[PDB]
């Protein structure tokens, strides 16, 4: 059973709907909002409007009562959002997970579903 | 686990080195034994016999251009009887040179001026310089201090008295420079240069066109405005501020370096010049300026133009038609008030025959003769046209530009805000007064005064502890206030900034507006301590206290444009002064010039000359009556033998050679210290780990251990460890890392206060701090020796710290990178440990970021501030509760905390630390929890007015973080003659609880091909590796 967003971070995204745990094994919205919230500082420097939708999409993955699956952003999400913030994330410290690598999300290739929002 | 008992034995580690090794506790016992005397004060007394010394100094200083001007008036009306016209080429003197009293740079004197000639000058042109020799040398012999003193002419000849060799690759056209320019024509000059760079305008002639432009900003003062347009195709103004998109700003060096940069930015274009909008432009700029400068007038508005043939053929005429008639209606709009001065670029084909008459009707405004009416019945300002090529001299031809302005015959001396020498090599200020001659003006004299020679009495001023000064202008700019750098080591002329920025202070406004008002007064104000500069809170003599009194005593200085003030903090309770006593030297003093002495064993201490024989005492410049002498003559080895003479005189008899109140009795006050660290030298195991200790005074004493030379201009009442010993009064100071100035590299100094009594332990009361220094690796030495927690592994996965009030540290489990691999914030704990960085930021009451702007490098700086009143143990709130749990607690008695992490998993945690700069992420806002190391943004000031750009910017200032410094100098034949004094070889240490902290000795730990970890650490001297990375830079070449 899906429940709603409760981390502000991820309010505002496209969807309202999560179920713990995520990718990260966190048990609860509060643990996995504390971890989100320290890449706010990119969210709040706009370095692309893909980051807090990528991350989100990750930390707080979307929960569909009718689907029943994991529902992973796209590659190209991914690309996008490294595009324009990676640079720059090397410079003060950011880093990436490495299970946040762009080869681990479906390509836009087979039937895998993915959330892509500028090629809906 | 447990870090509150391991806290306490810690502590016991802090007092064994202040109380023990450094002797905070017997010079504490023998403060408080001697006598002092209690004076109260509002300031006015001190503002009055202050304001004599300068003004003294300032008399002295009229009275040469005064006597240079009636000399010179009164040698034109012998030249209109007998042909005054000699000529000693500056470049035709060579028997020898000197450097004696400033003009350091290969310069012969003694009655004998040269003179240097501009291309404009004839046969027959005005040279006084043969009978003004008489004048000029008995004005430097009886006024020593003024550096040059010259007679520059209107025809062009440019004569100065001390004759040096210089600048003989070309034409020295002082005509041009500004402080010929502010003196012929003192009015406010708002002027806006119009550069048309359009109608396919060839690039070998737009450069006359841009380096025209660069001339008239190189010679307008503070007083003057200044705008820069580009071809007006579209009315590009310079982007550098938003403030030029609208008004004309004061030509401070700020907006001159800023339009000069926007001027050669400027390249060709092929679309026609739209002349039209770039004078509508220009009118809508001088328009909205306020009126004129709300200034006695005096505002002569100006539009320079720089063009060529544009023509445009087929609507040529319509072209020409829209420029006069927006002139005539926007000049309608304002009285003609303002001049049009029009430039014309040329070679030899593009401009023609023809094209010159389209700007001397722009020049004459002459609209009627294209129909539209002058509907003004005030007449037009006609301005002129000249022509350029590649053999024009700009600086006599566009740099003459003030000529066509009105001359209204004004007789008065005005006085330049600091600047740097052309001739010379330094700073100076200058005061000037035109040369008149009926109704002809014959040109201007000049006398150039060493900046630190003219500042002398505000710099050092130390009558009070509860006291300090600040000098200004009538138009607020501050010239020395003690948020400056100290004028003897600038090399760059520094921003000019308003007084309003340097006392940032609430309810300042209010005096502010009385000190450039009444010529004198004072007034007192209240003011809460949590939003002040450091300034204040350091001369407190309350503790407990919420609010304080402050008292501003004013009096401008007579006969010139400066104010001086005497800021007197808590004037209502009185301040102790040092009576005069009496104590035998129970050891010989010895002065810290051992190069002139030689005569104690000398050894090398890191790039210093010292010994072990004896400690060395030092006095600073401020601590004599004529600082600038001390610093500019040499010291000689008979000047060392009388001050040491003095000081140690018991008799009472020795006269005072030169030295100020309190001096001396600080060093017999001080002098105790010699038998108290010597008698721990014999005892002490730490002789290997301490690379000295020192105490020092308010009025300029200074005494190491090993006793070592130091350079004059050293004052360490303005180091890290004396200001964070008076803020934290009566505790242990933890400071560091910071780089020595003797050569020991990155090092963490111990500091505490000795006050006047022990029943007050406020800041004010500070009568002189110790210090003692120990090298980057000590600390987590004694971390691993102290608490066992520590071992349990290599300083991996279970680490300890020890971190400042200021968030950096100087215990450590890794402290390597300090090269090209890491931020340069890198030693704070939010790039060390980010986990629990963020953790401490959500503790309550514990920490909080701060804003403070440093107008001296224009940047807003971010800092944190964790209060040392912590009780009790703090541990996870928030983050790493499960994978990395931690435990932060005070080290009691001093401003330090040490901290203990146990990373049982991974977890993920950032601080933003930029490995490029120290720029910050974010500079739009500030966020209490946001971590991030240490940071600055660019400051955001409106030049157009002299405020800051947003109003919500109210931060206090950035006190001192003055970092220019004379590192000390060691060279040959002393390097090969003396060798170290402690040579503990590090080769035989085998482990890194014996390698570290001694202070020859570094741990090794990287190869020398970057960052490839070693399979073999070991100990090597410093030199061998710096920060344990073999074979890396040395920290002083960074
Ligand atoms: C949840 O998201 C939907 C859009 O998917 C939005 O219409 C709705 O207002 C959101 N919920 C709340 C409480 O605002
Ligand atoms: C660190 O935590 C582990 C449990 O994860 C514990 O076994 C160990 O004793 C702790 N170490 C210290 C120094 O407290
Ligand atoms: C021009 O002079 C008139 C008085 O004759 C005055 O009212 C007006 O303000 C002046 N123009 C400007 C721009 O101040
Ligand atoms: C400072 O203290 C005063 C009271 O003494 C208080 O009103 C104020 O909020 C405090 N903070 C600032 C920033 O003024
Ligand atoms: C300022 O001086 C007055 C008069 O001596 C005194 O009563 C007061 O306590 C002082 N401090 C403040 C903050 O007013
Ligand atoms: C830290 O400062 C607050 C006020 O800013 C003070 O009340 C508090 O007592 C201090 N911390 C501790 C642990 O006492
Ligand atoms: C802005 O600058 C002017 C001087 O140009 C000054 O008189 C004024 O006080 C400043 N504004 C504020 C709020 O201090």
């Amino acid at each position: 059973v899906c429940q709603e967003i409760t981390v502000p971070m991820c309010r505002g995204i496209g969807y309202n709907l999560t179920h713990m745990p995520n990718q990260f094994n966190h048990d609860t919205q509060d643990e996995a909002g504390l971890e989100v919230h320290q890449f706010w500082p990119l969210v709040e420097i706009h370095c692309s409007p893909d980051l807090r939708f990528f991350l989100c999409s990750m930390y707080t993955p979307i929960c569909l009562p009718d689907y029943h699956k994991p529902l992973p952003p796209c590659r190209s999400v991914c690309e996008r959002a490294k595009a324009g913030c990676s640079p720059l994330m090397r410079q003060y410290g950011f880093a990436w997970p490495e299970r946040m690598s762009c080869d681990r999300l479906p390509v836009l290739d087979a039937e895998v579903l993915c959330m892509d929002y500028n090629r809906s | 686990f447990s870090i509150l008992d391991e806290a306490q034995v810690l502590a016991s580690q802090m007092r064994r080195l202040a109380a023990e090794e450094l002797g905070v506790v017997t010079m504490q016992r023998i403060f408080n034994s001697l006598v002092y005397t209690e004076k109260i004060s509002n300031g006015e007394s001190e503002v009055q016999q202050l304001a004599k010394k300068i003004r003294e100094k300032f008399n002295r200083y009229l009275d040469v251009v005064n006597r240079n001007k009636q000399v010179v008036e009164a040698s034109y009306t012998a030249h209109l009887t007998s042909p005054l016209t000699a000529i000693q080429d500056c470049c035709t003197i060579p028997p020898s040179m000197m450097e004696f009293d400033g003009n350091f740079n290969t310069n012969v004197s003694r009655t004998v001026s040269c003179d240097r000639l501009s291309t404009t000058v004839n046969s027959r042109a005005f040279n006084p310089g043969r009978d003004l020799n008489s004048v000029l040398a008995d004005n430097l012999k009886s006024n020593p201090g003024i550096k040059w003193q010259y007679f520059s002419s209107e025809e062009g000849i440019f004569t100065v008295f001390p004759a040096h060799k210089f600048r003989c690759k070309g034409s020295y056209e002082h005509r041009s420079r500004p402080i010929y320019v502010s003196t012929v024509r003192p009015q406010s000059k708002h002027i806006v240069v119009i550069l048309d760079h359009g109608a396919s305008v060839t690039d070998t002639q737009l450069q006359i066109a841009k380096d025209a432009a660069q001339v008239i900003l190189s010679a307008i003062d503070e007083h003057d405005k200044i705008s820069v347009l580009t071809v007006a195709d579209a009315v590009r103004t310079c982007s550098l501020d938003q403030c030029y998109k609208t008004y004309l700003s004061p030509a401070t060096s700020e907006t001159k370096r800023k339009m000069s940069t926007f001027v050669s930015s400027v390249k060709p274009s092929d679309s026609p010049t739209q002349h039209a909008v770039g004078f509508h432009r220009a009118f809508q700029l001088i328009r909205s300026t306020s009126n004129s400068t709300r200034f006695q007038a005096n505002t002569d508005m100006v539009i320079i133009y720089l063009s060529a043939g544009i023509t445009s053929k087929d609507s040529s005429e319509e072209d020409k038609k829209a420029t006069l008639r927006v002139i005539n209606e926007e000049n309608g709009f304002l009285n003609n008030s303002v001049m049009i001065l029009t430039y014309a670029l040329m070679n030899d084909g593009v401009t023609g025959l023809k094209e010159l008459a389209f700007l001397r009707d722009l020049a004459e405004q002459n609209s009627g003769k294209y129909g539209i009416p002058d509907r003004t019945a005030l007449p037009v300002i006609k301005g002129s046209m000249m022509v350029l090529n590649q053999l024009s001299n700009l600086e006599t031809t566009v740099g003459r530009f003030y000529t066509n302005l009105p001359n209204r015959m004004i007789d008065e001396a005005v006085f330049s805000l600091p600047f740097s020498d052309e001739m010379g090599d330094g700073l100076i200020m200058t005061v000037s007064k035109p040369c008149y001659f009926g109704n002809l003006l014959l040109g201007i004299v000049g006398v150039d005064v060493n900046l630190a020679y003219i500042l002398e009495d505000v710099t050092y001023y130390q009558d009070s502890l509860a006291s300090y000064t600040f000098l200004i202008d009538d138009k607020g700019y501050t010239l020395m206030h003690p948020s400056l750098t100290r004028p003897y080591l600038l090399s760059e002329p520094p921003l000019h900034t308003d007084i309003i920025h340097y006392e940032n202070i609430p309810k300042f406004e209010l005096v502010r507006q009385n000190i450039l008002s009444l010529p004198l007064g004072s007034q007192i104000i209240t003011v809460p301590v949590n939003s002040s500069l450091s300034w204040h809170i350091n001369k407190l003599r309350e503790t407990g206290k919420e609010a304080y009194n402050v008292s501003y005593a004013w009096k401008m200085v007579q006969d010139t444009s400066f104010i001086l003030c005497i800021v007197v903090i808590q004037p209502e309770i009185p301040v102790k002064q040092l009576k005069n006593l009496n104590t035998v030297p129970s050891s010989k003093l010895l002065y810290h010039r051992l190069d002139l002495l030689g005569q104690p064993s000398a050894c090398l201490h890191f790039k210093q000359l010292a010994t072990l024989e004896s400690p060395t005492v030092m006095l600073s410049a401020g601590s004599f009556s004529s600082p600038y002498e001390h610093l500019s003559q040499p010291e000689t080895k008979r000047m060392v033998e009388h001050y040491t003479a003095y000081l140690s005189d018991n008799t009472r008899l020795i006269a005072n050679p030169g030295l100020k109140f309190s001096v001396r009795n600080e060093v017999m006050a001080t002098s105790h210290v010699t038998d108290e660290w010597m008698t721990q030298m014999e005892m002490s195991s730490l002789n290997t780990y301490i690379v000295r200790r020192y105490i020092a005074t308010p009025n300029g004493v200074l005494r190491i251990y090993p006793g070592s030379l130091m350079d004059k201009a050293f004052d360490p009442t303005r180091r890290q460890w004396y200001l964070h010993a008076v803020a934290n009064p009566g505790l242990i100071s933890l400071t560091g890392p910071y780089l020595d100035v003797g050569g020991a590299g990155y090092v963490v100094t111990i500091s505490h206060t000795i006050h006047s009594s022990s029943t007050q332990l406020s800041s004010g009361h500070t009568v002189a701090v110790m210090g003692i220094d120990f090298t980057l690796r000590y600390f987590y030495k004694v971390l691993m020796d102290l608490l066992p927690v520590c071992n349990q592994d290599g300083g991996n996965k279970i680490r300890c710290f020890i971190m400042e009030d200021r968030g950096y540290l100087v215990a450590h489990p890794t402290l390597v990178d300090p090269k090209g691999h890491a931020p340069l914030e890198q030693q704070h704990i939010t790039h060390k440990e980010p986990l629990v960085a963020n953790d401490i930021l959500n503790h309550p009451n514990f920490v909080k970021k701060n804003l403070c702007n440093s107008f001296s490098d224009r940047t807003v700086q971010r800092s944190y501030k964790f209060n040392t009143s912590l009780v009790g143990d703090l541990t996870n709130l928030v983050h790493g509760s499960h994978c990395s749990k931690y435990r932060l607690t005070r080290i009691p008695g001093t401003n330090a905390f040490v901290g203990i992490v146990n990373e049982t998993c991974d977890s993920l945690a950032f601080c933003a630390c930029s490995m490029v700069d120290r720029l910050c992420l974010n500079c739009h806002r500030m966020e209490q929890n946001e971590c991030e190391c240490p940071c600055e943004c660019p400051l955001e000031v409106n030049e157009c007015t002299g405020n800051l750009t947003n109003a919500e910017n109210r931060n206090p200032s950035c006190e001192v973080h003055q970092e220019p410094v004379t590192y000390t100098a060691i060279d040959p034949g002393l390097q090969d003659a003396l060798q170290q004094c402690v040579n503990s070889r590090c080769n035989q240490r085998m482990e890194s609880g014996d390698c570290f902290g001694v202070l020859d000795c570094e741990w090794c730990v990287v190869d020398s091909d970057g960052k490839t970890h070693l399979d073999k650490s070991y100990c090597a001297p410093q030199k061998e590796c710096f920060g344990g990375i073999v074979g890396a830079k040395s920290p002083y070449v960074d």
